[PDB]
């Protein structure tokens, strides 16, 4: 029965809380039930309000206890997250998997993009396959995961209004319905529209642009002002470029960017910030620093015990 | 049914740790299984000296070997228990070693005398005067327990012993010896401790080596307690003087840190005439770090000091100090004053605490960093008794709204936990005039984890002011909430009655709290209305049967039929928690 | 007067086996040398004065490459430096560390192996449970002699920059690490945290303007240690002082040479402590540098490494060869010290007669106890050697004395040289 | 350019977004 399992999935949420990792035949377990509830979702999700939206997390636990500190619990309160849920971070494992454990379980409450990280070329290069080989011995559950990911849903549109997605605008969409007619489930192409929507970025440069990144286009404020008009958009919700204050106004607050990892790398400094969406679908931004980590920093200025 | 045993013996060859490891911890079954007879001719043996050496593994082991005086045939064999010991007493890994030791010191006591002499105490002069300086580590603490029972002339020879250690040229025996010279001379009879303890103890405290002085702050502690206070003068003064004065801020840290121990052994004379200005001394120290943990200590020096001058001392010497200490430069030495300057207003009563404490008190309510003030905060009852809390309520209020406003909210959190402990002392009365506001505005901050906190404290308050005073006050505030167009707020609504139904009550429960969150079960967001679910699953069994039957009922009943599946899912284990359907 | 140094040993011969430090132990039985490739090899003396020939005792993998993943970059397993520890047992530790992590080694031996078994043979051969009734338990036996490395503590992820010091306390418990801009302090058994006691790292990176070079602890008092920055002068630290470090002591550095590499030459590339602790030398450039802890004003003795390479800097700026890191040793006694030079030419400079030598760790002398024949330079007689045809491709960067003996280990690029006293 | 302390200013300016940037064109046209 339904009632088993969900007992079972509520059990996994409370250890992977506490950042212990699932075993091997969990992580299984929970891919394969992932996949039936992602591949009915359309390549544009239709996200219902309240709601809020959240930025890169890259693996970042602690951190992401904090923004659920902030923002509220699940199912508590309904999250969009806009990918990148891996690599750079010690605990890439324990983060995608509470994320993709929330998903089934609250597959009505919190909704997950897929990120440019979100390829198996991107995560063998910066570190997740790693942590998955050096966590588990074997490269199972980095190969469950990487299929997974191939499912999740490129863009998500709120109320009709606001449209999220990872990278951004593409020469190649013009219409959301161009969006809905792509096939995603495949390994992230290195061109089309399916790579420019998870690594374009906007510019200060008019028009299109050579993105600096070696993949997608930089588009300037006259793209973003056609594509809402032509779209009936209010604002485009976007990810995947660190920002200091953790949310950045653009193109006459045609786009706004909104990254939720703090200090990113352990090394930025940076602000993290999530954006709420009320019932009425006003936006509000709050902006939180890293979570004090536990017996850390490593190396400290105050004299530790053993020396004094 | 041997063959269980036979895994666990092969097991300790196994490569794998964790499954070697787990044999190891069930040594007592595997030697109950051999026998007595061959625990000690084969499986001691080959425990004497493992090639494997993990360090969580001999740690294991080490721990079994105490335990194994019945297994290897009582007392009359339990010499047999040393070889192994000896080798782990001798490895690089310090918690192995310790514990060695310690398994070595547990089987002592049952070596007969004769034994100690025989079989013990050669162990001991191996361990001290071998090559290698960790055996010479681990043989610093193996004197204490054999030298009481043990002839006259073993005993001198163990002194004699123990006196080269404390001259080893190794720092790393030298810091041993120097941590074991206090419980040694406990066992030293009084004359040896004035003529062999004192030789060692000074030239230890004068070692070259700043991490061997101070250790001599702990002996000088231990052998204070042991000699006649007029000897104290004599022997151990002029050792902790220097002390003191020592170059090395790490050697006055210690005497800091331990300077209340220091005062007890001392006795009320030594106290007033040498440790007073030491004190002093150390309050002013170059070193931060100093200032710190003599700051821990005022609170602690003051009530020792004899009544004969207590209060004289305290006023004229001690408070001037604690001034220049209140506008320190760095931060964590006035965090560590606010935690134990609150204590000196019972010491110095009443008229005192208002012209001199109170003061300082103001200040550091004033000063910048929230961690002080926060401090002061925390210990109002040690004033409380003293003067009152009204003179410093008009003084208290600013620095607690300028807290619950940070803009950092963890600073925000901090405050919120000692709400119910300052609405106490304070009163009712003026908890409504002036704190009531502070705790609501809380349930509305935009930070999740200050509404959680402050629906907490809202049970606690009730838990003191009782059912009436939230009633008139917080209930109709709350409810008022469940209007609020952001869905956030209004489920802190449905919060608050999850913690408040838990206290205020059935009756309340049912006529005020139970028809609010029956009317949002029609909200329009998803999130409010299966929330109403679990509201009523938690608050059910406070409510009466005929309540139940008559309102819950019907309305868990109609959202089972909602749409969303989450909300169906929590209507449905309402139901069947409450036993409804 | 001059000590006749014979040729005894040479050992290697790729960028990999490139040697980058060496090091006796306290005891000098033992010598360990590393190399770009993050292997470490350490070679026993045999002991049959002692003038026994050195042999290949221990060889492990101290670090492996590794990528950043924060800063997105690669992580060299070049090995650094080697520091010995004083003996506690049988067994020996050293600490190894490369730009960015310091590991610690044990190198023990073993000659016991367990032998029985109760459920199968030695082979692995097993056999029915159900017939094994009587118990037996393992029992050692004697076996080939072998040397194993283990690495039992890894210090990690303290260092922004690239680390370029260790050196142990006198206490027997701590050390420090130095890079660019910090020095951490350690203890031997605590990896989880480490205290910054030294941070001239700047505000903004802009104005910066001076890096550590190198730090060393003193090796009597536990209180005492220096460290060297890129504009040449010394900083004296006094631990007792203060737990943070940041105000020095004392300072050393001296008040026609004007000219545009002077700032480049000036850098102090390492910094020794005599084995008596009262004088300290200094390695720059072109120059060694000895110094009166006494007398910060200016060195009581200075010594020109190569003084034909100062008309040359020109060309070695373009060929970046200015830039090399040569180091010094002080002997037993203090009485002689030893740097390095181009065209695997290392100097011995004598404090008491003040004399100099010049000498050549080649294969072309490949014969047991032969003299090495003094060199001479000239900008050319009979035996000179003209300064135009000097290779300086071939650095003799790392050198080291045999704490006790006049045996002297000599590293070229891709050989390890090993010389010792006519007797 | 092959000064030590040259290279933690050049290391110090490359340090939030270009050395990521960088890279990600570098694996992008290894690809
Ligand atoms: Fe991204
Ligand atoms: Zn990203």
């Amino acid at each position: 029965d339904e009632k088993v399992f969900t007992k079972e999935l509520d059990q996994w949420i409370e250890q992977l809380n506490e950042c212990k990792q699932l075993s091997e035949s969990q992580v299984k377990s929970l891919c394969e039930k992932a996949k039936e509830i992602l591949t009915k979702e359309s390549n544009v999700q239709e996200v219902r309000c309240p709601v809020t939206v959240c930025g890169d997390v890259h693996g970042q636990f602690h951190d992401l206890m904090e923004l659920f500190r902030i923002g509220g619990k699940s199912p508590d309160t309904n999250y969009l997250f806009m990918g990148d849920y891996v690599d750079r971070g010690y605990y890439s494992v324990e983060t995608v998997t509470l994320l993709v454990a929330l998903k089934v379980r609250y597959r009505e409450r919190i909704t997950i993009l897929r990120g440019n990280h979100e390829s198996r070329q991107i995560t063998q290069v910066y570190g997740f396959y790693d942590e998955c080989l050096r966590k588990y011995g074997n490269a199972n559950v980095w190969k469950y995961f990487t299929d997974l990911f191939d499912y999740l849903p490129l863009t998500a549109l709120v109320d009709g209004q606001i449209f999220c997605l990872h990278g951004g605008l593409s020469p190649s969409i013009d219409t959301l319905d161009h969006i809905r007619a792509l096939d995603r489930l495949q390994e992230v192409p290195h061109e089309g529209p399916m790579c420019d929507l998870l690594w374009s970025d906007p510019d200060d440069r008019g028009g299109w642009g050579i993105s600096p990144r070696g993949a997608g286009y930089t588009f300037g404020q006259d793209i973003s002002e056609t594509f809402n008009h032509a779209n009936g958009l209010t604002l485009v919700s976007r990810a995947h470029q660190l920002v200091m204050e953790g949310y950045n106004w653009c193109h006459d607050r045609n786009v706004v960017t909104i990254f939720s990892a703090p200090n990113y790398c352990y090394r930025c400094g940076n602000q993290a910030a999530i954006m709420e969406l009320d019932d009425t679908l006003k936006y509000s931004f709050l902006q939180f620093d890293p979570a004090p980590r536990r017996g850390e920093p490593h190396v400290t200025r105050r004299t530790p015990d053993y020396f004094l | 049914s041997l063959y269980p045993i036979a895994v666990l013996i092969d097991e300790l060859r196994n490569e794998d740790v964790q499954l070697r490891l787990n044999s190891i911890k069930k040594l007592s079954t595997i030697a109950l299984a051999l026998g007595v007879e061959r625990t000690r001719s084969e499986l001691l043996p080959f425990l004497t000296d493992t090639i494997y050496d993990e360090d969580e593994v001999l740690l294991a082991l080490a721990e079994q070997l105490g335990t194994f005086t019945t297994l290897v045939g009582g007392p009359e064999y339990v010499h047999c228990l040393l070889p192994p010991l000896e080798s782990l007493a001798t490895v690089e890994e310090t918690v192995v070693r310790d514990k060695a030791v310690e398994s070595l010191r547990a089987i002592s006591h049952e070596h007969s005398p004769s034994d100690l002499e025989a079989h013990f105490v050669p162990l001991v002069k191996r361990l001290a005067g071998g090559d290698w300086f960790t055996s010479r580590t681990s043989a610093c603490g193996l004197f204490s327990v054999c030298y009481p029972r043990v002839s006259s002339a073993v005993k001198a020879e163990l002194r004699q012993y123990f006196r080269n250690l404390c001259s080893d040229d190794t720092p790393m025996v030298r810091r041993a010896a120097a941590s074991k010279l206090g419980e040694f001379a406990k066992v030293l009879e009084l004359d040896n401790v004035k003529s062999e303890i004192i030789p060692m103890f000074s030239n230890l405290a004068s070692d070259e080596q700043d991490s061997v002085r101070l250790l001599a702050v702990e002996a000088c502690v231990n052998i204070a307690q042991l000699l006649p206070q007029e000897d104290l003068e004599a022997l151990v003064m002029p050792t902790l003087r220097q002390a003191a004065e020592d170059k090395s801020w790490r050697v006055r840290y210690m005497v800091a840190d331990k300077f209340t121990e220091l005062q007890k052994a001392v006795g009320p004379e030594i106290t007033k005439t040498d440790l007073v200005p030491a004190f002093q001394n150390l309050m002013k120290d170059c070193e931060a770090e100093v200032r710190a943990a003599a700051s821990h200590k005022v609170k602690e020096f003051c009530e020792n000091l004899s009544a004969d001058c207590r209060e004289n001392v305290i006023m004229s010497q001690i408070l001037p100090c604690i001034k220049e200490l209140v506008s320190d430069a760095n931060q964590h030495v006035k965090s560590a004053l606010a935690s134990v300057i609150m204590g000196l207003s019972p010491i110095l009563g009443k008229d005192n605490t208002i012209e001199h404490l109170l003061p300082l008190f103001l200040a550091q309510l004033k000063d910048e960093c929230p961690e002080v003030r926060l401090n002061i905060i925390s210990n109002l009852d040690c004033v409380n008794e003293v003067i009152g809390i009204r003179q410093l309520s008009q003084s208290l209020l600013p620095a607690i709204v300028e807290l619950a406003e940070d803009a950092k909210w963890r600073v925000r959190l901090a405050i919120i936990e000692y709400m119910p402990l300052l609405a106490g002392q304070l009163g009712v009365e003026f908890f409504d005039e002036k704190l009531n506001s502070l705790c609501m505005a809380w349930l509305v901050d935009h930070v999740y984890a200050i509404r959680e906190a402050a629906t907490s404290n809202l049970k606690k308050l009730v838990e003191k002011f009782g059912k009436e005073w939230a009633h008139a006050t917080i209930i109709p505030k709350v409810l008022a909430m469940s209007g609020d167009p952001n869905y956030l707020h209004r489920m802190t609504t449905l919060f608050c009655i999850n913690v408040l139904s838990e206290v205020c009550g059935q009756d309340i429960t049912t006529k005020h709290m139970l028809p609010t969150v029956l009317r949002m079960a029609g909200d329009p967001v998803a999130n409010v209305r299966f929330n109403v679910a679990k509201s009523l699953q938690k608050i059910g069994p406070i409510l009466d049967n005929s309540t139940l039957q008559s309102e819950v009922k019907p309305i868990l009943e109609k959202l089972t039929q909602d749409q969303d599946v989450d909300v169906k899912y929590f209507a449905q284990e309402a139901l069947t928690v409450l036993s409804l359907a | 007067n001059d000590i006749q140094w014979c040729f005894s040993q040479v050992k290697g011969a790729a960028e990999a086996d490139i040697i980058s430090t060496v090091e006796f132990n306290h005891s000098g039985e033992l010598l360990a040398t590393g190399d770009k490739g993050g292997r470490v090899v350490i070679f026993q003396q045999e002991q049959e004065h002692s003038r026994g020939e050195y042999n290949v005792y221990s060889t492990f993998q101290s670090h492996e490459p590794e990528f950043d993943y924060l800063k997105s970059l690669e992580i060299e397993e070049k090995i650094n430096k080697i520091r010995w520890l004083p003996q506690k047992n049988a067994a020996q530790f050293l600490l190894s560390t490369n730009d960015k992590t310091i590991k610690l080694w044990k190198i023990s031996e073993r000659d016991k192996r367990p032998e029985g078994y109760n459920l199968k043979e030695e082979d692995g051969r097993y056999r029915d449970p159900t017939t094994v009734t009587t118990l037996r338990v393992p029992v050692f036996r004697p076996m080939d002699l072998m040397v194993e490395a283990s690495p039992r503590r890894i210090f990690a992820n303290a260092h922004t920059y690239h680390i370029n010091s260790i050196s142990i306390n006198s206490d027997y418990e701590t050390y420090l690490s130095a890079d660019d801009l910090r020095i951490n302090l350690w203890h031997l058994e605590i990896t989880d945290r480490s205290f910054n006691i030294v941070d001239i790292k700047p505000a903004n990176m802009e104005e910066l303007t001076e890096v550590i070079t190198a730090a060393e602890f003193h090796p009597n008092s536990c209180n005492t240690f220096v460290y060297s920055s890129s504009k040449g002068t010394i900083r004296l630290c006094d631990m007792r002082a203060s737990a943070l470090c940041d105000r020095h002591s004392k300072l050393f550095e001296e008040p026609s040479n004007r000219s545009f590499f002077s700032e480049i030459i000036s850098s102090i590339s390492d910094v020794k402590f005599s084995h008596s602790g009262r004088y300290m030398m200094t390695r720059d450039y072109l120059s060694v540098k000895i110094w009166d802890l006494n007398m910060e004003n200016r060195p009581v003795e200075t010594y020109q490494v190569h003084e034909y390479l100062r008309s040359k800097l020109c060309s070695l700026y373009e060929n970046d060869c200015i830039f090399d890191k040569f180091e010094c040793c002080w002997n037993g006694s203090d009485s002689v010290v030893m740097t390095g030079s181009y065209n695997n030419f290392f100097r011995m400079f004598d404090r008491n007669t003040k004399r100099d030598i010049t000498l050549e760790a080649s294969r072309e002398n490949n014969k047991p106890r032969t003299v090495l024949k003094p060199r001479k330079v000239c900008a050319r007689k009979k035996d000179e050697i003209s300064v135009d045809s000097l290779d300086f491709n071939k650095k003799i960067l790392h050198t080291a004395w045999h704490p006790k003996e006049n045996i002297i280990a000599v590293a070229t690029t891709n050989n390890l040289y090993i010389f010792q006293d006519k007797v | 350019h092959s000064s030590r302390l040259h290279q933690i200013k050049q290391e110090e300016g490359m340090d939030l977004i270009n050395r990521e940037t960088v890279h990600e064109r570098e694996v992008q046209t290894a690809m």
